[PDB]
Parts: C-alpha cells; structure tokens; sequence
C-alpha cells in the first residue's frame, strides 16, 4: 500500500503527520548523496554513517526541519527511525529504477531480482557537534542524543540480544512477532482475532520470526587531562549498548565518538544511564 | 502540619526576598539554554529568618514541607524575572528550580555540627563531615507511575526515600485498575518524557576527628545527594551539609528487627 | 488517672493493681531524694540514675515492697518501668506545684506549657549488688535482671530503632500507634472502629505518631586473670542493646558495669543472650 | 502404647536406689538456692544395673525413653528429701533436675569406644572422643509456645532433636473441635518465656588417634549439650560423651536426598 | 510359603517368572557352596561375598540361566535382588534344619522364636571380569553393571542415608514403610484405607519402621602409567556411594576395584556416580 | 520447512551415498559389540554435495533438520549392511547412530574460520578455536516419560538445545481434564534407576590469535559436545568443530532482558 508500511508505518501515512515531512527531507537529502555512496556496501553493513555536519546545512535541508539540532535531541530514537525509513525508501526507489533500467536493456520481463526485498537499514549519523562528557551527563540528558570523547576500558565479548521475539497462542494457533527494545520481553497481549484476545503467553523460539541481533558492552571514561595532579582523579565510565553493525567496531585502548541515544540500565539507585549507540567514529 | 493561608504566606514572603535578593542570579539561572538542567538558587537562611520569623520557624520545624513551597515561590519568582526580561529566545523558562539554603544561622542548638542521632529527625541542622565513600551517579526515577487508560485517572507511584528510595507498589485494589494497575507500564521505554528521571547519590560523611564533639570512633551519616548537589563533591575533602535529616526503612518483616539507618537528604552541599 | 501512665504501662490505672503500691512507694523514695537530683537535667536527659544502694536502704522501702532484689529479678521490666512511673509522677508533682505558685502570682488563665506534658523518663539504677558474670549467665538469666563486669569490644555506630511505629488503617481511616519492642511489628487487630476492625494493615512512618529511638550494640567479655597462659582466654562475648540516653555512652575499650535485663536474640549462632541495657556505669 | 506398669517400676526403683545412695549429693543440690545451674545427680550405670536387671535392659533398649521416667523419679526423690529435711527456706525445690548416668560397664557391647556407625541410633553409648570445635552456647527454645484462646487445648508439641530443632505441628489437633486457625502465632509464643529454654552447645568429637578403632582419617561425631552440659568441654581436651545416639533430619525436598547425619545427645561429659 | 512377600502383598511369588527360577538357580549355587562361608559371620558383616569369577563357570552354572553377563550387565538390581534372596532364603532354610534337629533333640514342638526372623543381608559380586575404566565410562554404561580399577582419592566421613522411611497419615490413623532408593522420599499415596487413600502425607523419623544405612561417599581416579608427560593429565572422576557394611572399606590412597551399579546423582547436568556392589582391596 | 517427500528424497540419497562409499565403516560400527553405543559414521561434505545438489542447498539452510533425517538414512543403511553380513551374532544393530558430516568444500561463506556472529545462527560453518576450558562430563536427562492423571498421557519432554536444556512444554495446553495432568511429576527425580542420558558436555573454543580475522582479544565460543563426540577433545589443543550454531536463552523474566549466548551444537570435532 505505501512505503514500508510494514514496518516503519507504525502510524498509516497522514499529511499532518510530522513524520512524514520530516521522512521527506531525508529522503531527498539521500537522493542528492546517493551517487556517493555504495548500495551494496550498505546492504551489506546495514547501515549508513551520514556526517552531521553534512546534515546542519543551509537552505532547503533546514528549511523542511527548521531545528535539525533540537529535533535529534527531544527524538532521538524517532527521528534516526525516520532517517531509516528515509535511506531505506531511496534505496528502494534506486533498485526499483534500476531495475527498471535493466528491464529496459535486456527487453525482457525476467530480471534479476524479481522480490526485490530491501533489508532494513538502521541510519546513523556521526561527528555530532554538540559533545557532552561526564560533567555534562546526568539524569537530564536522558533520552536525548549526546556526543562522548571517551577511550573505552572494558569490552564484552559479542552477545546476541532478542530484537523481535515470536509468541504463539494456544487459542490462537498462530505466532504473534513484537518489537523488543533491548530485551525485557512484552506480553503480546491483543492479537488478530477478537475473541482468542491472545490468552496465552508461550514464547517461541524456534519460529523464524523470532530475529536475533547481537549486543556488545563497552564502557567508556571521558578523557581527563594529566596537566595538573588534580586532574587525573578517578574518572566517571558510562555503559555502551552497541547493536547490529556496530558490534566489533570499538576496540580497546582506543577513543570513540560515541554519538547516541542514551537510555538507563534497569538490570544494573535501580537505574544508571547507558548509551544506545548510534554511531562510532574510530580514532583512526 | 501546615495551613494552606499559612502556606500561602510562607511562600509570598520568600517569592518577596528572593526577588529583592537573587534577581542577577535567577537571571543568570534563566540564562543556560538547558532548560531541563538542575539549577541552585542559594537563598541565604539567616537574613531570611530576619526578615520574617514566622517563616524562620517554620523552616526549622518542617523542613520537608517548607522546601516544596520554597520551589513554587521559585516558580513564580522566575515567572516575573522573566516577564520583566526583555530578550524571549534568550532567556528560558527552567521548571526544573530547586531552593538552596545556606548561612544556616550559627547557634549551638540549631545547628548540630556533630552527626545527628534520632532526635534529630525532621529538623533542619548544619552536618560537618568529611566524605569517606563516594557512590557512582545512580540515577532513580522516582516517579514510576502507572498512568490509567481511562482519562484524567492519572495514577501515579512516587518513590519515597523513608521507603528506603523503593517506588510505591499499587498491592491494593482499590482503583478501577485492578491488575492493571500493580503490571508494569513502560513509560520509560515509550519516551523520555514520561519517565521523570533526576539522579540520586549516596555519599557517607564522618565527623572530623579534630573536632572535640566526635567520640573515640567517627561516626558516620550517610548523605542523600539530590539534582545538582550530586557530583558536587568528591572522596577526600572538608564537607558542609546543610540538609533535612531523615531515616530510611527496608522493606519491613514480622520476625526481622526494624532496620533504619538515618539518612540527610542534602538541601545544600558547600565545599569547605 | 496517673501522668504518664499509659506510656509506661498499657494496662489500665486501676489502684486494685499491686504495681499501684510499687508506685507510690517509689515515688515517697523518690520524694526523700528529689533534692540531689535536677528535674532539668534529668529532663534532658531523659533519664534518672539512683544507686541500688539506696534502694537496699532499710525500713520504709523494704517494709513497702519486701524483697526488692527478687522482684527485680523475676520481673525487671514491671518494677524499672513503676519506678520510671514514680520519677515521672514526682516530677509532674513539683512542676504541678511550681505552676500553681506561678498562677497565683501571674493570675493567667493559660498557664505556662498548658498541656503540660512531662515527657516518660525511663528510671535507671546502678551498682546493681549481685553480680552475674557472663560465664555465669546460663539460659535460665532470660526475663532476668544482671550485671555484669565486661570490658567492650566492639562498639556499633548510632542506629535509629522504632520504638512506636504507627500503623494507619485504609478502611479505617485513622493512625494507631502500637508499642514495638524492638521491630517486629505488633499487628494493631482491634481498633476504636468495631465495624471496620481494622482489616488493612499499612505501617506509615511519616506519621508524628510514630517515634524513634537510637540503638547502638556493644559487646562485652569479661577481663580474665593473666596469671597463667592459658589463663586470660577471652570469655564468650555478649551482645549489649543500649537505648535513649544510654547510647553512646559506652567507649570501647573501656570496662563497664551493665546491669540489665536480658532477652534472646531472636533475631540472630542461631540465638544468644544480649542484655538490654538498664544502666552502663563507666570505670571513672 | 507404653505400659504404665514398667514406667511405674522404673521410676520406683530407680528413685529408690538414688535415695539411698546419693541422699547426700541431693541435700546439696537444693541446698544451694541458686537455679543458675541445671543440676546433675550423677547416678552411676553398672550399680544401678547389678541392683535391678530390668532397669537395665530398658535403659540399654530405650535410654530417650528412660531419661524421661528417670528425671519424673528425681522429681519424687526430691519430694523425699524435702520432707526429709528439717529446715525449709535454706533448701529449695527446684523443677530443673536431670539425671545423668555415667560410669557404664566397659564392653565392647556395652560402650561403642568407637564413634556410633547407623547401626548404633538409639543406644547409650560412650563416644571417647577429643572436641575439636566448640560452637557458642545458644538459647533457642523448648518449645515455640502454641497459644490458642480456646480452652482446655491441652495440646504440647517439643523442638524435636531428630528435626534439626525445627517445632512440629501434627496436621490435625487432638480436641473434635480442633485449633481454631491451622498455624497460631502468637508474641508470647515466638518469645521464649512460656518454654523452658536451656543453653545448647553443639561440639564435633573425633576419635583419638592413639586408639586402635581410629581410620586413616579420624571420623567426627558431632555432640549436642544440653542444661549444665554446656560449657563443660572445652575444646583441645578428651572427653567421655556419655550419650544417646541420634538422627537429626533437615527439612526434607522431594528432589533431595534424605539428609541424615549422626548426633550424640550428651547425658554426662566426664573430662578426663 | 515364603515369609514377606504374601504376608506384605497380596501377590504371592510367581514360578512363570524366570527372575523366581533366577533365585532357584542361585540358591542351588549357595546350597552347594554353603559349606566355606560361616552363617554368623555373614550375618555379622550383613552381607555374603561371592565371587562372579566362581559364578561364571560353565555346566549347571550355565545351564540354569543361559546369559548370566548378560543378565547382569541389562539390569543388575534386579539379579543382585534375587542372588540375595536366594542366599536369605538358603540361610533361613539351613538354620530351619538346625531348629528341626533340636526339636527332635529337646522334643518340644515349641522353640525359641518360632517367628524366626532374619535379617535381609545383600549379596555381593566381587572380582567382575568384565572391567570398563574411567575414560570408557560412558553414558552407555548407565543402568549397567561395571568393574573399575581405580584409586580413591577423598573419602567423606560416615553420613546417615534413609534407605526406608515410614509414613502416617492423619486420616489413616497408621504407619506404612516405603522402600526408598538413595533418599529422594517418595510419597506414600496409595495406602491400606480405600475411603481415606493416604491424603494425608507426613515423615516422621522416630516410628521404629523408619531404618537407616550407612552413606559413604568415596571419589575415584583411574591409575595412569608414568610412561609419557602426555600422561599425567588430570584423571577423569566418578563418585562412588558405599552403602550398608561397604561403608570403612575403602581408605584414601588406597586402589580398589569398585564393581558397583552406576547411577545418575541429581543433586548435582547429571554425573554418574557408582552405587558400589562391592570393594575389593588391594590386599 | 522441509517437506515429507523432500525429506524422503534426502534420506534416499544419503543412503545410497554411504551404501557406495562407507559401506565398510558401516560394517565396523556394526561389528562392535555394545549397542548403545554412539558410533560415527563420518559422511563427508564435498563429495555429498557434488552427487546431489539439492542435499548441499538444503542442509546448508537447514541442518538442524537435515541431520536426523541423515541419522533415518543411517538406521537404513544400517538395516543393508545387517541383511548383507552373513555372520549374524557378530553383527548387531546400533540404534544409537550419529551422521558426522566432516570436509566442508572451501567457501568463505559456507565455512568462516571467525567465531559465529548472531548472523551465524541456524548455519553450518566451520569454527576453529582453541579449547581454553574443558568442562567435566555432565550427562543430559534428554528425555523423560511423563505419565499423568489423563489416561495414557505417556508426555514425552526433550531437553531442548535452544532452552539451556530446560525440559520442552506444550504450547497448546493438552491437560485439560484436570491439574494434576498439568503438572509435571519428574519419574527420574522419585528413583535413580529408570532414565536415559546422551553424554552431555561443554568446552569453549577460543579463536586463534594469529588469524587476521580475530580481533584484540580473541573471542571465545561454547562448544556443546554431544554422544560420542565428548572426550574427542582436550584443552589447550587446536581442534576445528564443524557445528550447527544455535543459541540459548535462560528463563525470560518480565524485568530481565533476554539474556543469550550463541552455542554450538558440534557435528564433528577433529584434532589438527
């Protein structure tokens, strides 16, 4: 019906929705990059690292989203979905032309391709400019995008972490798939059909809908300067949630950029902040 | 045990001396653009007994209840700073406004220097100690509230620090709720927004070992730090903490002995 | 009835009660004597030392009660608290006095502190005569009055302990205060209500109703002769509950003459004697 | 189903027999007015078995059940001698007597030198062993006090040996009516006053190596003092644990195996 | 009759199965043995050492039951169960003589316990020619009756194990014993009352139905030649119970050819740890 | 999922397979005496791949249902060579017979020498580490009969791989007629005789440093040993486990998040 309803239409499209606008800017400012990048190179990651200060730029890129700055902050996770959707749609568009164009070269209706099944891409963005380090972070900046310059000191060897989780109901009969942020399984609860309502809560593993998507650890501490014999003191680390292909990107002894969303940690005076990373931007 | 008139008074008078007293610092305050950001206001506790007794000796006998006045006079306070300023964009309105109490007037009696013992509970007194152990930036939401999914319901769980900083559980069924009220509602997941989240820090002060009033041993007090108070200090200095002594309780058994450990919630934390 | 009465006892002032006779005895002891002590300090206090060697004094006070080293014995609790209730009482006597003589000259029709509330003074007595050393103490000393000549080790820092922890009703309404003896909170059953009854049970400290008192465990072994080697073998160590004033006054280290009644330790290897303290008399 | 008759007998004889041996040692036991000390009477074994043979048939067969009829004949045995005794206030009755039975005929039969295989539970037999680990004397409780507002309950339930002192309550009470709610907590009941509580001391005895009866490694028999046994072994010397063989049983899961180890429930540690 | 099996059940002893012509086969065995081993002294020790090697002979030995290994490799409880009721009944009908011959003696048809009961003593297999080491020692062998060499290297002290443990039932009003494999009670259910059918369920240790035996727990390494420095590796391990008189048999250091039933130990993902039969010594 | 005529097809071509090529090593497995005994019957990739395509394809998709459908075609073959062996006794059946599929054709993508990623899982691969620890071996209670209250109820429970071997439930509630169905009465746990076990164990594989495509710190990777696999391997030695990868997930909590590690069930381990 539209464009990747299935998943990142959670919401049908609407005109008023400012969603939609927001998916717009992003895909024409893709559309302008798409030359540059590599589509199999980004099929093949899953992702996309577009340069932030690429995307604070004049006229009509911030015209369409007047405060690009605010919007990533108040939103983190809702406009870096929106980019997704947004790389996600142009690369579809581009294999959709494409193929097109091979259609038209090859003058037959066979072509390579035919599901032409785009993977999801997760978008990420790096070299955000506003930075924040230990000072800085505290319990205000919960849920907002901030930027580290911390070297990490522990990292967790690669762990796979449940995104989607399939459940079947026994009175249903059929298995159900929710979206699972970061683990913490979800009780599907309403189902299809009415009257079942789902009563049953039986997960299911060996469903192929259940999808898996690995999580590693890392802890990072701010940089302290060694000029004075004050500074050096102990300094404060931060927990790094990293997930798909940003998994082995961090080694340690090295600094990161770290530049996502930060949530707390309710494993773990029952919460300590984590950031969700986004993006990370080797030393090298 | 406070009179809403009473109340009304107490606030009008600090709303009066903070305005004639901190209007270039709640214009500073007003100036950083982070609106969700903790900010001090440091209103002096002597010079305000001086101006009205009434509200001296209230402050002295419920501190806890005078505090959140104190933060609603400051609301107010900014709303006419910042009517009164020129520039909008510039200068933000902060709903994140905490009041500061300093210059506790010094008399032996008011202020306790020493660590406070159980008689001291709900009083306001001068804590002089000398942090030992300093506790990571844990984070607590102490807001876990479980919102209705009928309207205006709004049902809300608040932690409680005598409940040992453990959010209140909706065990009854009193409400419409049912168990929908006692399983958990991601708000925290969903948004930023719903999740009221501001950090909490524990740091344990002992008394200083020149002072002639510590016994053979230093106590210890165990010091609740709050909003920009925490990280305000570190392991191994001279300490002053004015706060509101309170004690804290764990989750209590027929056959275990109450466990209460007296805590002070920190209401303004200097340096030495 | 009697001042004070009811926070001493539970049980009603009835005169047909032997412990009324205990009282008043008590009080004509306390009457011959209440020029050395000060009703200020004392207030301060909180508290009342009198030498058992005054209450071994012949005549009146054995003719009153005859075997005052039995009694306290067999029962430490019923007599220490009647002879708090006498302290209290001739306290609130010489106040009632004092402020009889103050409205006669002043002729003001509110008196000065109108309620007049003399705050419970827990009567405290040292030197107790028998001595009971540790070693000696066997199971059978529970419910029963010692002292005991132990040098304390270790000294516990200040601990807030819930004398009365008030427990409001939600079907009632109302907050009732119920006597705790060391935690284990007494469930209040019965209330004023007799429809309601109190069916909910919610402990709610933040009540004024509710009181605390500070708790500090020292423990003590007895000093052993040093004549031979294998002499000098520290005894068994126990526990010592201290409670209102009594806290803080033990200094580790130093020899102390605890005379006071003992319960068990339920709350625990398993169970072991620990005296709550009466009286704690330094060396000096 | 015990016979009244063969109690009766016992009791008769055996307090029979103390009256005219160890008068004396019972004129010192209620001469001293002090109940600070349990009070042992010391009765000997092989005089008392040559003076009755069935005596010691049943004591040797069912020493837990003869102890019992053997403190009930001291309880006569006092009544005796305080009629006896001329003066009444300087010697007082005191409820707390306990008979102790030492000096057993040494056979190999008799006294199992050797510490008890499985084989050996509920016999009186002697445990030569050196402690080696003295735990702290305890409190504990005869019996967690069942309280019930209903009368003539005339229910009595002990902290069971055997159960690991865990107090039993059978599923169904004894009266038609039964209790009036299945488990009864009650103040007085979880405080020890209405029980009997007697000091505890659990000591673990090994063999001693010099003995021929010892293995490899030496085995460890732990040994539960009661009343004034407690404190009279200190631990580096031998000692002649005089007792009845026992089982105490943790509380049992279906899973878990039967857990099931040996105790010795002293009768009189002579020290040699 | 036979005394214990139509008195507790109401089954009486079957001669169609062959595990009953199994304990006719090995109490002929005895019966012509019987003359070398010593009544009391067997009843003192509790137990009767017999030697499979002996056992394993050809002729009548063979003829009575066609796989004897065989037999008592696929379920050796069952063939350990009847080679000791057969002994139990063989010693039983040997003392039934004596007491015959003393009647005749004295002339009295009354005698001195005419209830004559004896006590259940299990019959032990020792020097078992089929031999499987610890490396061989497989989950195959579970159910399966091996032969080790190995050296004991910690042996626990002697620790109580409730081989049966009676039941009262509130309802019932009686006590009934159920057989108990190495702890792990089950619970009676089914009882004598139909109506009342056991609801009730409570242990209780003090009824002197309840018995005990002894529970030794005694860990093995296999020997290993010194030949190579690859040899030398870290021995592979199974727990050894010793059970009733097997209990003091075993000391630490010493080598022993535990040839004992295997089976799993649940509390600790399951290890196989040998339910000894019987130890022989070095010596 | 597959289908029964593509299973059919599978099965038929991997019997004639080891019928032409390992006939004789089907011979010696069945020349053994102890039949419950696992027995490898090595079957290689390569050159199953290239005389059937299909078989490639499919059990690279899917092995972990492929496999048992290779040890169907195993008990066949087995069934050929048992009715070709002339000698009866000496051969016996085995109906414990495992597929061990070794000599991957080299391909980056079928065979990856890196520790699995969670891309990995549900994938045949190749997975060479050194083994760092080698746990002791614990058998698995795989299966466990469960008879209940419903008449003939004869539950059959597999202790699932993907579960940390919790034993299966059914989604679909089957005990309707009452509770007692639905609770599970453990026949093993009641007595230690009646059960069954595979041999269970666990090693680690640690990716060799040396490679160039192992990181900083080499990763490291369970191994599940199953049957006769287990004592193939030591630690501290090269040893290259051709796997299906799966993953474990402890017991979900609603608070806890979903706590998994990647696991390898190994299909063969051989010594470099």
């Amino acid at each position: 019906p539209y464009k990747g309803w299935k998943l990142y239409f959670s919401e049908a499209y609407a005109d008023k929705s400012p969603f939609v606008q927001k998916t717009q800017a992003f895909e024409k400012f893709f559309m302008q990059r798409i030359e540059l990048y590599d589509k199999d190179e980004i099929e093949r990651k899953g992702s996309i690292l577009v340069d932030y200060k690429e995307l604070i730029e004049d006229r009509e890129l911030t015209k369409s989203i007047p405060n690009i700055s605010t919007e990533l902050r108040d939103m983190p996770q809702k406009i870096l979905q929106c980019m997704g959707l947004a790389i996600h749609q142009v690369l579809t568009k581009d294999l959709e032309r494409h193929a097109a164009e091979l259609q038209v070269q090859e003058g037959l209706p066979l072509d390579g391709e035919p599901i032409i099944n785009v993977p999801l891409i997760h978008a990420r963005l790096y070299n955000y400019e506003p930075l924040t380090q230990l000072k800085n972070v505290r319990a205000n900046c919960y849920g907002k995008y901030i930027a580290l310059r911390g070297t990490v000191v522990r990292v967790s060897n690669i762990k796979p972490l449940c995104t989607k989780l399939a459940f079947v109901c026994g009175t249903c009969g059929d298995v159900q798939s929710v979206p699972l942020p970061d683990g913490k399984y979800t009780l599907p609860t309403k189902c299809l059909v009415p009257e079942c309502r789902g009563r049953s809560f039986t997960p299911d593993r060996s469903s192929p809908l259940t999808a898996t998507v690995d999580w590693q650890s890392v802890k990072v501490q701010e940089l302290m300067s060694d000029d004075q014999r004050e500074a050096g003191r102990i300094p404060r680390t931060i927990e790094c949630e990293l997930v798909q292909d940003l998994v082995d990107s961090c080694v340690p002894g090295d600094v990161v950029t770290i530049t996502g969303v930060v949530k707390v940690s309710s494993t773990e005076c029952v919460f300590l902040l984590y950031i969700e990373a986004n993006s990370v931007s080797n030393s090298k | 045990a406070l009179r809403a008139d009473q109340v009304s008074l107490i606030g009008q008078v600090f709303e009066s001396y903070l305005l004639q007293h901190h209007r270039d610092d709640i214009l500073g305050i007003l100036r950083q653009g982070d609106d969700e950001a903790h900010y001090p206001v440091l209103v002096d506790a002597l010079t305000l007994f001086e101006t009205n007794m009434e509200i001296g000796e209230y402050f002295n006998a419920f501190p806890s209840q005078v505090l959140p006045i104190f933060d609603g006079a400051l609301r107010r306070a900014a709303m006419a700073v910042l009517q009164a300023a020129t520039p909008s964009p510039e200068l933000r309105m902060k709903p994140n406004l905490h009041a500061r109490i300093s210059g506790l007037p010094i008399c032996p009696e008011l202020t306790r220097e020493h660590i406070p013992k159980t008689r001291d509970v709900g009083h306001f007194l001068s804590v002089t100690g000398t942090v030992i152990r300093t506790s990571l930036v844990k984070v607590l939401e102490f807001e876990r509230s479980y919102i209705c999914n009928k309207c205006k319901h709004v049902f809300v769980a608040k932690a409680d620090f005598e409940q040992y900083y453990a959010f209140c559980r909706p065990s009854a069924c009193l409400n419409e709720e049912g168990c929908n009220s006692t399983k958990f509602t991601c708000l925290s997941g969903t948004s930023s927004s719903p999740s009221s989240c501001r950090d909490y820090q524990e740091i344990k002060i002992q008394e200083q070992v020149q002072r002639l009033s510590v016994g053979s041993i230093p106590r210890c007090m165990v010091v609740v730090l709050e909003d920009d108070l925490v990280d305000s200090c570190k392991s191994g200095d001279d300490i002053t903490v004015y706060g509101v002594v309170m004690q804290r309780w764990k989750p209590f058994h027929q056959d275990a002995r109450c466990d209460l450990e007296l805590v002070l919630k920190a209401n303004y934390v200097k340096v030495n």
